[PDB]
Parts: C-alpha cells; sequence; structure tokens
C-alpha cells in the first residue's frame, strides 16, 4: 500500500502493481543396453549394481 | 698379595642378562592407513563397475 501522506485538499487516488513468474518443468532420460547372453553367464557379479 | 696373572683375573667377572632384548624395533602403525585382505591362491583379482 501507499504510505500515508499529509492531508490538504482531497484525497488523491493511487495505484498499486502486481507480478508473475512462471516455472516450465522438463524430461530428462538415460539408458543402457547389456546383451542376453553377456547378463545371463555372468557367475562373477560385476553387472549386477546396474539397477 | 698374591700375583695372579691377566687371564686369571680377567675370568674373575659374573655374567648378567640385563641387557637381552637389545634396542625394541618402532611401534607398528599400518592398519591405520591399510586395509588387510587375505588372499589364498597365485593371487587376488578385484573388479567394480562404473557409474
Amino acid at each position: 500500500f501507499p504510505t500515508l501522506k499529509e492531508w490538504v485538499g482531497k484525497r488523491t487516488i493511487q495505484q498499486m502493481e502486481a507480478h508473475g513468474y512462471s516455472i516450465a518443468n522438463k524430461t530428462f532420460e538415460g539408458t543402457v543396453g547389456i546383451s542376453r547372453d553377456d547378463f545371463e553367464d555372468d557367475n562373477l557379479g560385476i553387472y549386477a549394481p546396474i539397477f | 698379595m698374591i700375583v695372579t696373572p691377566a687371564s686369571i683375573k680377567a675370568l674373575m667377572t659374573s655374567w648378567r642378562k640385563d641387557f637381552q632384548g637389545g634396542l625394541e624395533d618402532a611401534p607398528s602403525q599400518y592398519n591405520k592407513i591399510a586395509m588387510v585382505v587375505n588372499s589364498s591362491t597365485r593371487s587376488n583379482t578385484y573388479g567394480w563397475l562404473g557409474k
């Protein structure tokens, strides 16, 4: 609101404002692929932690 | 006074074992910076997976 000021004649009508701001969201992706044979015959256990 | 030879006078000593361990070795402090792993065969192989 505008600051109060000394009153002399008649009231002077004043104005305010308003603001706006928008954020648009985005899509993100990551993909890896491994052969089925290589995954299945994995006795060591090195490809387990991919998930 | 009996004038004994030098070798006889040199044999008149007592053996003391207060000096037995010599000078002790430095403290062992390698566990603070090293990880101990036991091997069972010709060599060890380590493997990890990237991110």
